[PDB]
Parts: C-alpha cells; sequence; structure tokens
C-alpha cells in the first residue's frame, strides 16, 4: 500500500537529514576537548563533517570548517576539584583577564566592513547624513554606573551604516579618554543614561580602541565581554 | 568533554539557590539546584507514568495514557487509579517545567548572557497550564483537562474543540492560527537568507547583511533588518502561544455555545441587520 | 529596569540605501520609499526600493486580478449593496465547478467557470512569483535558498487546487475563494476521510509547525540574548566565529546536552518550517487517491 510506503519512506529520509543536520552544526567547536585541552575519549556518535570553506570578500581570505581549533589567547582559570566537571576558579581580576562571563575571543583584528567594503560602523559625527531620528537623543547625556555614580558623559553615537542602528555610546570619562558601551547594554533615559552592568569606578577598565574613528571585531568583543561581565562581577557595587 | 572554546566560561557563580553546592556540570549538563529539582520532578513523574501502566494494565506507547479524574470528582482528589496518578504527574510536570526554566536563568548569568529564552519558554510553560489547571479551574474540573497519552491526548482535542462546533469559528483560534502560519514563514524565509548569503553561487565570495537586505527590498519592497526578524520570529511565535491560551481560555467560561454563532454580533449590527440581500439579509 | 532589546531606543537615520548592485538590473528598480518611524521601532524604517521587471508586473498584475474576480463575484453575491457587501464580507464564497463538469471547462461562468479563471490568475501569480524569488537571487550571486523553500509552500497550495482535484477527476474536490467557505471546506475533508488526526502526515505536519514556533523562539530569544556581543550579525560570526556565538552555543549545550552552530541553526530552520508543508501536502494526496479513511488505514498500518 502506497501510503505505508511514503510514510516508512519519511522516516527513513528524515533520520538521515538529522543526522547530516548535526554533522554541519559540528563545523566549529569540534573535536571534544578534555579539561586541559586534548582530545577527549568519547566524540560521540556523529562524524566531523567534510571540511567546507567560505570565500569571505574584500580580499580577507577564507575559513575552513571544520579546522584546527584553536583559543590563540591565554585564559587565567584553574582547576577547583580533583575530578573533571567542576568550575574553574579565575587567576587574576576575570574582568581584567577576560574570561567567565567576561571573556571575549580572538577575532580579527579588524574591522568589519559594509559590502561596498567602507568600515560597517562609524561614530555619527564622522558619518554624513546620519542623525538621531527618534526617541532620545542621548549624545550629551550624564552616563550613571550601577552605584548610581556618573561616570561620563555621551560624546557620540557609534551607528551601523548599511542596517542604520546604534550600536555603542561612546563616553567620555573623567581624564578626557573615552570608551565604547554596547548600546544594547544601556538604558536611555530622559535625563540620563544608565548602565546597570558597570559600577562607576569600572568604566576606565571597559578595553579601550586603538582608532578613534573605527572599531574592530576583536575591539569589539573585548568591550562587549567586558561590560556583560560586569554584570555577575561588578554585583558587590550594586545598588537596589 | 567541553568545546574547544568551552572552559573559559565554565566560571563558578550565578546560581539563584543554594551556592556553590551543586554548580557543576555532568557531562555536557549544567546542573545546579534547578537541573536536580528538575531531575527528580522528571523522574518521580516517568516513574508515576509507567507504574500508572499497570494500573490501567498496558504497557504499550500507543496504549499507555493516564486519564484525568472524571468530572464527577469535580476539583478534589481521587483514588491513584480513578484519577490520583494524573493529578500527581501533573504537579510533577509543573515542577519539572518550573525547573527548567529556573535553571535555564541560572544558566543565563553565568553567561552573561539575557533571559530571553526562558522567558520565551514561560509562555510555553502558560500555554500548558491553561488546558491542564486554569481553564479545569474556572469549570470546576479536573476532568476538563486532557489525558497523558499519545493519542488519547488528539481525541481530547476533536472531542474538545466540537463540543463548541466547527471550532475555526473561535475568533482568538482564528488569530493564533493566523500567527503559527506567519511563523512558519518567517522561519522558512529567515533560515533561507542567512543561507543564501553564506553558501552563494559557486566560487564565489560570501554575501553580506547588505545583499541580504538588498534581496528582500528587491522581492518585497522592504527588509525588515537582521535585528528585527530575530524580533520578529520571538514575537510571532510568543503571541501564537499566547493567543493559544487565550483561545482556549474563554472556550467553556466566557462563552460557551457554538463558535460559529459567536458571529452575529457583526451580521445584527442594527444599520444593515435587515437590510435585503446577500446571504443573510 | 534592564534593556531587553525587544524595542529600539534610538532611530538614527541615514541617506536611503539602494542596494547592492551585483548583477542586478538597475532599470528596473523603483526610488526608496517613505521612511516609516512607526517600524523603526521593531525594524529598520526604510521602505522601499522595490525591484519590478516584466515577470513581476505579470505577477502583481494576476494577483491583482484574482483578488478582483472573487471581489466581484463577492459585490454581486452583496446584490451591490455595499452595507450588505461589508456585512455578509465572510460568507461570500467563489465556489469551484460542480462534480458534474468533471475536469473541464464548460460550467457556466456563474457556477464555477468564475472560481477556475479566478484560479487562472492565482496559478500564474504564485508561478510567475516563485520566479521572482529565484532571478533576485541569481542576479545578486546569492544562493537559491529563498526559492526552494516557497517551493515547499507551493506544494501544498499545488495539491489542494491542482494535482489532487486533477487525480480526484474534477474541479468539484478544490478549495473555494472565501473566508468562512475555505474554513468550512477544511474541516468538511477532514470528516470526509476519517478524522485527518489519523493520517501519519498531518500528524508529521503539525509537529513541524509546533517545531517552528518552538525553535524560532529559541532561536529570536536567544540570538536577542546574545545581541550584547553584536550576535544578531550572524554572517560575520559564520565568518569569524564571536563570543556572542560561543555563549549562545554553550547556552543550549549545557540545557540540552547539545547545541548548534551560527550557520547551522539556520539549516535546521530551514527545514523545521519547509517540512510543514512538505509532509502536508503528502497527508493531502494520499486522502481519497489512496486512502479513503485514514481511520481504517490506521486500524491496518500501525
Ligand atoms: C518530494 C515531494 C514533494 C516536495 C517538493 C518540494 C521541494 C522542496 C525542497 C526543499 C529545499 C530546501 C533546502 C535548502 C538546501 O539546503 O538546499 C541547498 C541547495 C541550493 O543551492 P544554491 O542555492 O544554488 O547554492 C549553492 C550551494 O553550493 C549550496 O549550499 P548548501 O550548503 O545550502 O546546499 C547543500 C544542500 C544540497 O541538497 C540538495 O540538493 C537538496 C536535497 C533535497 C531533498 C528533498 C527531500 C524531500 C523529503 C522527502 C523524501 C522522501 C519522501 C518520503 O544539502 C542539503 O540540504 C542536504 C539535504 C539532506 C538530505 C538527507 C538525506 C536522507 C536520506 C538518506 C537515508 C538514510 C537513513 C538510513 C537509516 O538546494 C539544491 O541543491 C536544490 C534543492 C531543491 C529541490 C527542488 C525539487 C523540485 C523538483
Ligand atoms: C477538532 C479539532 C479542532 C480544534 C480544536 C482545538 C483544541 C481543542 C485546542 C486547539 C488548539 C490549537 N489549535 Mg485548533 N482545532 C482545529 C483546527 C486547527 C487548525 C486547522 C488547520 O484546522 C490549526 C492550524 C489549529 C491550530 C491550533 C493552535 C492555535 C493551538 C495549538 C498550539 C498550542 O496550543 O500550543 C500550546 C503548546 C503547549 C501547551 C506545549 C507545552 C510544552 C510544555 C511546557 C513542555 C513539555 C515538555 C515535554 C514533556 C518534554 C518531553 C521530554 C523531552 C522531549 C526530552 N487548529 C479543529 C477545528 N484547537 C489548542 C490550544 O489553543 O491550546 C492552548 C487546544 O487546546
Ligand atoms: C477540523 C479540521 C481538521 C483539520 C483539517 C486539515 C486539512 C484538511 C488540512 C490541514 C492542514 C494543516 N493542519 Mg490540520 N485539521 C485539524 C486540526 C489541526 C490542529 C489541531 C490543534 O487540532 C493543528 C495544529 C493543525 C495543523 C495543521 C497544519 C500543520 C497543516 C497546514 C500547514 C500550513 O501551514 O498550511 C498553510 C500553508 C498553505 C495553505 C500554503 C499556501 C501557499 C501559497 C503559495 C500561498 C499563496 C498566497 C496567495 C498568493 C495570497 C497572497 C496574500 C497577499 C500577499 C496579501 N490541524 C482537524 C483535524 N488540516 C493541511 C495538511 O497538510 O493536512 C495534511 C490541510 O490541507
Ligand atoms: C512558547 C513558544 C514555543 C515553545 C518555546 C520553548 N520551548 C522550550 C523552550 C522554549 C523557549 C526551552 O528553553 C525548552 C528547551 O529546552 O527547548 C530546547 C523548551 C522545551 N519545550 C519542549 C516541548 C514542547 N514545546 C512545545 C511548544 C512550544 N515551545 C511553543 C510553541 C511543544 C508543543 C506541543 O508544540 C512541545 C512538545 C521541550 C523540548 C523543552 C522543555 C524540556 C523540559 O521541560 O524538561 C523538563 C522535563 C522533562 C525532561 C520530562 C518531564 C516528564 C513529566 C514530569 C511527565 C510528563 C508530563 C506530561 C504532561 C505528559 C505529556 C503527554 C503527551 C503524550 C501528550
Ligand atoms: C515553509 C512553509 C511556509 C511558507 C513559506 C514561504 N512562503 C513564501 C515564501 C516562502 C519561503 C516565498 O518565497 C514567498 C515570499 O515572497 O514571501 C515573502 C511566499 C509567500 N507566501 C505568501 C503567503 C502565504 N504563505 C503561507 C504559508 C507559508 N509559506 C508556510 C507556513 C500562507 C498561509 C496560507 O499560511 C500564506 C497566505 C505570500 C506572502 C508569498 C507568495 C506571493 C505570491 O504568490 O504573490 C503572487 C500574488 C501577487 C503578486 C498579488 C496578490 C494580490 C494580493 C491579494 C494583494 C493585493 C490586494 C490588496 C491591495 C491587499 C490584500 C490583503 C488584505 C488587506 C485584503
Ligand atoms: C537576514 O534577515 C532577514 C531580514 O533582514 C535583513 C529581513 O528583512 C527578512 C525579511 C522579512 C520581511 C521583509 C518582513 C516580511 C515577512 C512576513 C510577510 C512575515 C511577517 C509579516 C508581518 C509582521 C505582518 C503580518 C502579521 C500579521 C498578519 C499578524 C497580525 C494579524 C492579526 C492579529 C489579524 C489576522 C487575522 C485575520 C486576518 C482574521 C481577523 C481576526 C478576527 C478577530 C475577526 C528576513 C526574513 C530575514 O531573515
Ligand atoms: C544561533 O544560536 C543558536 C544555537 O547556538 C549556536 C543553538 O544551539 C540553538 C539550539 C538549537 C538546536 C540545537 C537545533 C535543534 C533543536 C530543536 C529542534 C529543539 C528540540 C529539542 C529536542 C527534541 C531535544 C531537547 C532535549 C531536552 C529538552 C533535554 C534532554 C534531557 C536529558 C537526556 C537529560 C536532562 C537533564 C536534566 C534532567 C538536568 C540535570 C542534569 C542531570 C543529569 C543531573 C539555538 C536555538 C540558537 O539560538
Ligand atoms: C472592495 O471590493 C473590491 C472589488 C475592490 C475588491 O477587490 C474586493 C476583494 C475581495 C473581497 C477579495 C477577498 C478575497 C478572498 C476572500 C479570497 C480568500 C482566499 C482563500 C481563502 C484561499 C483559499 C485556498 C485556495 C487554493 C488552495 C487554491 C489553489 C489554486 C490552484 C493551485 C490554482 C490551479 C489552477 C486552476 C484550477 C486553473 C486551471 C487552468 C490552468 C491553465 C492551470
Ligand atoms: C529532535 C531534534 C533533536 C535531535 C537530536 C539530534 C542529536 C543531538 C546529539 C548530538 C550529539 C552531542 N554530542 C555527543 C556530539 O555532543
Ligand atoms: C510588505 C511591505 C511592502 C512595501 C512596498 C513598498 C514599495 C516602495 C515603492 C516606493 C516607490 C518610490 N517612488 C518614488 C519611485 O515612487
Ligand atoms: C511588525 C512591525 C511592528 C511595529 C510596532 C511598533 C510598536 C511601537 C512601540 C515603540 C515603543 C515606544 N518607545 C517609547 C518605548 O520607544
Ligand atoms: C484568462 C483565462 C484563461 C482561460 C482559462 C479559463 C477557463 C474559463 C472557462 C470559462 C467558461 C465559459 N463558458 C461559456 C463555457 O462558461
Ligand atoms: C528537523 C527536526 C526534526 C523533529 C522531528 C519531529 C518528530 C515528531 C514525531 C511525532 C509522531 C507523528 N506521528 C505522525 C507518527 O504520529
Ligand atoms: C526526538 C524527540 C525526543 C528526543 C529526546 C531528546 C534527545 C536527547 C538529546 C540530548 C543529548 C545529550 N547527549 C547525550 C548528547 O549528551
Ligand atoms: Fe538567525
Ligand atoms: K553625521
Amino acid at each position: 500500500d502506497l501510503a505505508s510506503l511514503a510514510i516508512y519512506s519519511f522516516w527513513i529520509f528524515l533520520a538521515g537529514l538529522i543526522y547530516y543536520l548535526q554533522t554541519e552544526n559540528m563545523r566549529e567547536g569540534y573535536p571534544l576537548e578534555n579539561e586541559d585541552g586534548t582530545p577527549a575519549a568519547n566524540q560521540g556518535p556523529f562524524p566531523l563533517p567534510k571540511p567546507k570553506t567560505f570565500i569571505l570578500p574584500h580580499g580577507r581570505g577564507t575559513l575552513t570548517v571544520p579546522g584546527p581549533e584553536s583559543e590563540d589567547r591565554p585564559i587565567a582559570l584553574a582547576r577547583t576539584a580533583v575530578s573533571e566537571g567542576f568550575p574553574h576558579a579565575p587567576t587574576g581580576d576575570p574582568m581584567k583577564d577576560g574570561v567567565g562571563p567576561a571573556s571575549w575571543v580572538a577575532r580579527r583584528d579588524l574591522p568589519e566592513l559594509d559590502g561596498h567594503g567602507h568600515n560597517k560602523i562609524k561614530p555619527m559625527k564622522a558619518a554624513a547624513g546620519f542623525h538621531v531620528s527618534a526617541g532620545k537623543n542621548p549624545i550629551g547625556l550624564p552616563v550613571r554606573g550601577c552605584d548610581l555614580e556618573i561616570a561620563g558623559k555621551v560624546v557620540d553615537i557609534w551607528v551601523d551604516i548599511p542596517e542604520q542602528m546604534a550600536r555603542f555610546l561612546e563616553v567620555e570619562l573623567k581624564d578626557g579618554s573615552t570608551r565604547l558601551l554596547p548600546m544594547q547594554m544601556v538604558k536611555v533615559q530622559s535625563n540620563r543614561v544608565h548602565v546597570n552592568a558597570l559600577s562607576s569606578d569600572l568604566f576606565a577598565g571597559i578595553p579601550t580602541i586603538k582608532s578613534p574613528t573605527e572599531v574592530t571585531l576583536l575591539e569589539e568583543d573585548k568591550i562587549c565581554g567586558y561590560v556583560a561581565g560586569g554584570l555577575m562581577y561588578a554585583a558587590p557595587k550594586r545598588k537596589s | 568533554a567541553l568545546l574547544s572554546f568551552e572552559r573559559k566560561y565554565r566560571v563558578p557563580g550565578g546560581t539563584l539557590v543554594g551556592g556553590n553546592l551543586f554548580d557543576f556540570w555532568v557531562g555536557p549538563f549544567y546542573v545546579g539546584f534547578f537541573g536536580v529539582a528538575t531531575f527528580f520532578f522528571a523522574a518521580l513523574g516517568i516513574i508515576l507514568i509507567a507504574w500508572s501502566c499497570v494500573l490501567q494494565g498496558t504497557w504499550n506507547p500507543q496504549l499507555c495514557s493516564v486519564y484525568p479524574p472524571a468530572l464527577e470528582y469535580g476539583l478534589g482528589g481521587a483514588p491513584l487509579a480513578k484519577g490520583g496518578l494524573w493529578q500527581i504527574i501533573t504537579i510533577c510536570a509543573t515542577g519539572a517545567f518550573v525547573s527548567w526554566a529556573l535553571r535555564e536563568v541560572e544558566i543565563c548569568r553565568k553567561l552573561g548572557i539575557g533571559y530571553h529564552i526562558p522567558f520565551a519558554f514561560a509562555f510555553a510553560i502558560l500555554a500548558y497550564l491553561t488546558l491542564v489547571l486554569f481553564r479545569p479551574v474556572m469549570m470546576g474540573a479536573w476532568g476538563y483537562a486532557f489525558p497523558y497519552g499519545i493519542w488519547t491526548h488528539l481525541d481530547w482535542v476533536s472531542n474538545t474543540g466540537y463540543t463548541y462546533g466547527n471550532f475555526h469559528y473561535n475568533p482568538a483560534h482564528m488569530i493564533a492560527i493566523t500567527f503559527f502560519f506567519t511563523n512558519a514563514l518567517a522561519l522558512a524565509l529567515h533560515g533561507a537568507l542567512v543561507l543564501s548569503a553564506a553558501n552563494p553561487e559557486k566560487g564565489k565570495e560570501m554575501r553580506t547583511p547588505d545583499h541580504e537586505d538588498t534581496f528582500f527590498r528587491d522581492l518585497v519592497g522592504y527588509s525588515i533588518g537582521t535585528l528585527g526578524i530575530h524580533r520578529l520570529g520571538l514575537l510571532l511565535s510568543l503571541s501564537a502561544v499566547f493567543f493559544s491560551a487565550l483561545c482556549m481560555i474563554i472556550t467553556g467560561t466566557i462563552w460557551f455555545d457554538q463558535w460559529v454563532d459567536w458571529w452575529q454580533w457583526w451580521v445584527k449590527l442594527p444599520w444593515w441587520a435587515n437590510i435585503p440581500g446577500g446571504i443573510n439579509g | 529596569a534592564e534593556y531587553q532589546n525587544i524595542f529600539t531606543q534610538v532611530q538614527v537615520r541615514g541617506p536611503a540605501d539602494l542596494g547592492m548592485t551585483e548583477d542586478v538590473n538597475l532599470a528596473n528598480r523603483s526610488g526608496v520609499g517613505p521612511f516609516s518611524t512607526l517600524l523603526g521601532w521593531f525594524g529598520n524604517a526604510q521602505l522601499g526600493p522595490i525591484y519590478l521587471g516584466s515577470l513581476g508586473v505579470l505577477s502583481l498584475f494576476s494577483g491583482l486580478m484574482w483578488f478582483f474576480t472573487i471581489g466581484i463575484w463577492f459585490w454581486y453575491q452583496a446584490g451591490w449593496n455595499p452595507a450588505v457587501f461589508l456585512r455578509d464580507l465572510f460568507f461570500f464564497s467563489l465556489e469551484p465547478p460542480a462534480p458534474e463538469y468533471g475536469l473541464s471547462f464548460a460550467a457556466p461562468l456563474k457556477e464555477g467557470g468564475l472560481w477556475l479563471i479566478a484560479s487562472f490568475f492565482m496559478f500564474v501569480a504564485v508561478w510567475s512569483w516563485w520566479g521572482r524569488t529565484y532571478l533576485r537571487a541569481q542576479a545578486l550571486g546569492m544562493g537559491k535558498h529563498t526559492a526552494w523553500a516557497f517551493l515547499s509552500a507551493i506544494w501544498l497550495w499545488m495539491v489542494l487546487g491542482f494535482i489532487r482535484p486533477i487525480l480526484m477527476g474534477s474541479w468539484s474536490e478544490a478549495v473555494p475563494y472565501g473566508i468562512f467557505s475555505h474554513l468550512d471546506w477544511t474541516n468538511n475533508f477532514s470528516l470526509v476521510h476519517g478524522n485527518l488526526f489519523y493520517n501519519p502526515f498531518h500528524g508529521l505536519s503539525i509537529a513541524f509547525l509546533y517545531g517552528s514556533a518552538l525553535l524560532f523562539a529559541m532561536h529570536g530569544a536567544t540570538i536577542l540574548a546574545v545581541s550584547r556581543f553584536g550576535g544578531e550579525r550572524e554572517l560575520e560570526q559564520i565568518a569569524d566565529r564571536g563570543t556572542a556565538a560561543e555563549r549562545a552555543a554553550l547556552f543550549w549545550r549545557w540545557t540540552m546536552g547539545f547545541n548548534a552552530t551560527m550557520e547551522g541553526i539556520h539549516r535546521w530552520a530551514i527545514w523545521m518550517a519547509v517540512l510543514v508543508t512538505l509532509t502536508g501536502g503528502i497527508g493531502i494526496l494520499l486522502s481519497g487517491t489512496v486512502v479513503d479513511n485514514w481511520y481504517v488505514w490506521g486500524q491496518n498500518h500501525g
């Protein structure tokens, strides 16, 4: 009977599909490692997929996955028990060290480019024709940390050009230097921008970028990772 | 075993309950207090379900079923074989799903990410409780809840819907279905767009988010953006389960006749109610 | 109150983005439309430009024709009384030929010939529209995923109004145009065939429809959860994994013991959704052509 052949066939197709999908999802982070980075004995029942290669645009090279996996940075963590599967305590300031929720990745230290190969993200003051067009303009507001202290003023908005969104606030600190603050991590209120993740004292902590009018994928991750890690690590100095 | 980038994230901290007592992993699974809670609730439940399936006398998946207590029992207890086991298995499941959820809130804290996922999760927990708890408790009986049975629960859906005629006519059921269809639509389109960019014509450079935005704008004259579509797909599928809970919560309480008749209020509007012509006048 | 990125705080607008060019024929692109501050709170604010070539005009025309054909009949059924039109708006129905006319085109205008004309315009609209989702992707160098995914939804729509009626030897089997009528047609078909809950492909189709809601909730929650790390920029996180990708992978790893990649999650996606109508159209196509009563078929295959 035709119907029952079809439904039997389908289930076989579906298992192959799940297998296909689950391998395709192993192109990154595999093969599994022990807590010292050696290959792990039990790799599960799925095999690594054949390597695929992406042709990155704008002469940025390729990516081939799966490939050799390497953290490409030192990790300031240390075992907390004598057996696998336990937390790993930081060995310094996890905020300063980029471990934990403060963690960042060793992404390319170039900036993301739009499709015409200009930097994806610019400050507004240097983005012709860009301006705030709805909602409170945060530029000029005092930036308040979670200890309810003022930590800086907003001196620009860093905007994505091909998408036209806000992506960071640029905050000027008491020493006159700025930092970038991810937009998704401040509350623009009518008299202030509030940052619940960091306390004021921790604002100079924020990794600093090297050029004033661009930010690289690496510099983003150290800035985003740091602010977010403040959530867990500032908490001794978060009020209410 | 860890992932080739996992160790740096496996720091302590983030728990909601009990400090560092349960703050460890088991294989890839993070545990926590609410990992244990989950396991208890989920284990006790699954136990009672296989032992409810000897009190019924059946060891088949296509036949094992744990029916609620009979309408006659109203809202009280009931013997284990006559509805009591369902009532327990139901508390278990609640505990397991709320545990799975708070366990997720801990995993969120330790990773410095936002609580969007177990908040999305809440809508599914809430729809479930709507069917097994909230709705039965305004209608006055656990017997208006559905059984725990692969095929018997489907019966209940047919039996329940047809009490009110063709259930299509439920206006909130309608809006639910519309979000569900739009979600699958947004899902297909989303997956493909990302994918046709990472995986272009042969030998071509990766396409950029610009190329996605261009594609849809070229095609439907709008493009919602890469942040929007994730906002959308969350909103569309949350919305659908909201109106699912709603469509069922109003059914049997504030509306209990044939859903097709609910629509007279429009047809019987006075400025056109007795105009001749068309189907109704 | 912590910000959750569900709605925008500060909208910024630059000059109009007219889009990548590649091999697209720019002669056929409209100008930029208005800028909706409204939309900008959830998504993008810029409407337009749209591409409209020959194939688009054909499709955009047939569709209006199918909509208008239905619509004229709807005015008629209202006796041209605008008030009745609104009142009975969900009750009108353009209906297919009666079974005596079989698959033929002879049936009178007001007894099915109109349904067959409206259906023609729909056929030409949908299909030429499919050609659009291909040619637009080809034009930019991108893949044809969007097009193959469409082809899955086309497949259900094709089985409901074309393939099953022809296999079943009569236009009468096909779906009418109308709000309530199409609804009753559905619930009917289910009764004629033994309660479709007994159809393994209805059950499967449902699973994916549920699973599409589960997944897109899951996915969209996760990408908003890691948007504080640039998560939403999925293409460059694919070329160059970020902490966003890493923590999103590791949320679902530490929850359900396995996880996805930033590129992998979108193959999960495209298939969970595509299988909704894929299995769905098989369950219909078998119904009445091969299986008369799913219940009864389940009694002898289960
Ligand atoms: C005779 C049939 C009637 C009918 C009667 C009903 C009835 C009766 C109901 C619906 C409801 C629904 N119907 Mg209706 N409906 C009909 C026709 C349709 C048609 C159609 C094309 O005809 C469609 C598309 C729908 C669509 C739908 C949705 C709006 C909704 C289902 C989603 C939902 O509730 O999710 C909610 C999702 C959940 C509750 C899942 C919760 C998951 C929990 C939290 C976790 C469980 C974990 C699990 C145990 C884990 C296992 C272990 C692990 C796998 C390892 N109906 C016809 C007319 N419909 C339902 C509804 O709205 O319910 C609220 C409902 O009760
Ligand atoms: C009481 C009635 C019956 C019943 C009878 C049927 C029948 C009959 C069918 C379904 C179908 C479906 N049912 Mg059922 N169903 C019932 C109960 C349910 C319940 C439930 C809780 O009880 C649920 C969750 C569902 C769920 C589902 C879906 C999974 C499935 C449709 C997938 C889809 O997206 O189609 C929506 C997608 C489409 C229709 C494709 C459309 C594609 C075209 C190309 C779009 C053209 C647009 C056009 C040009 C206009 C453009 C608009 C302008 C842009 C404005 N059913 C009961 C058992 N159900 C289908 C199926 O596969 O069954 C096997 C089906 O045909
Ligand atoms: C709100 C939008 C959609 C949604 C979202 C959603 N679901 C989620 C999440 C989110 C955001 C998770 O984080 C979580 C998850 O891990 O996903 C991978 C989950 C999840 N949603 C799931 C299921 C599910 N979601 C569904 C629906 C949806 N989920 C919505 C459409 C459906 C249906 C019917 O459409 C199902 C089946 C699980 C995969 C998972 C939750 C895992 C969990 O709770 O684990 C703890 C419990 C156990 C391991 C077992 C408990 C066993 C019980 C104690 C006894 C059984 C009780 C039960 C009542 C019997 C049911 C009988 C059936 C035959 C009818
Ligand atoms: C995986 C399956 C899911 C899916 C996939 C899917 N659908 C798709 C695609 C994909 C991948 C496309 O490529 C294509 C698209 O372009 O989407 C943006 C499409 C599409 N899915 C559509 C609809 C649709 N998809 C649906 C379902 C789903 N599609 C599935 C759940 C449904 C249902 C029944 O649930 C509908 C109604 C369209 C938006 C589009 C196909 C467009 C098409 O064929 O257009 C030809 C017709 C015209 C160009 C003109 C039509 C006239 C209109 C009535 C408008 C004009 C009249 C009036 C001015 C306004 C009308 C509306 C009311 C206010 C009156
Ligand atoms: C305000 O009034 C005016 C006049 C301005 C209007 O325009 C009013 C307009 C309306 C009131 C229209 C409102 C529209 C509707 C209610 C339509 C509702 C539509 C549906 C419910 C869709 C139902 C599903 C339809 C299906 C399944 C169709 C299948 C189509 C076929 C696949 C096409 C097959 C081709 C055929 C039969 C023709 C054969 C010939 C060939 C050459 C191929
Ligand atoms: C129903 C959707 C979920 C299907 C489960 C697919 C298999 C996931 C298990 C992957 C294996 C995990 N592992 C061992 C590689 O780490
Ligand atoms: C689904 C959303 C549809 C939006 C369609 C908008 C098309 C924009 C056309 C604008 C035309 C511009 N101009 C000046 C040439 O007319
Ligand atoms: C699919 C498009 C959705 C558009 C919905 C627009 C909702 C408006 C809510 C904006 C919130 C306003 N405010 C002041 C909080 O920013
Ligand atoms: C533009 C439509 C293309 C032709 C296909 C439509 C078939 C309609 C048949 C109408 C029947 C006419 N008549 C007199 C026999 O009733
Ligand atoms: C791509 C993700 C795969 C998930 C598969 C969903 C499994 C659902 C199986 C339910 C059983 C349905 N049926 C028809 C046999 O009754
Ligand atoms: C397909 C529906 C039910 C599937 C049940 C859940 C699958 C288990 C996936 C968890 C995998 C954990 N593990 C073993 C890889 O470590
Ligand atoms: Fe995505
Ligand atoms: K400017």
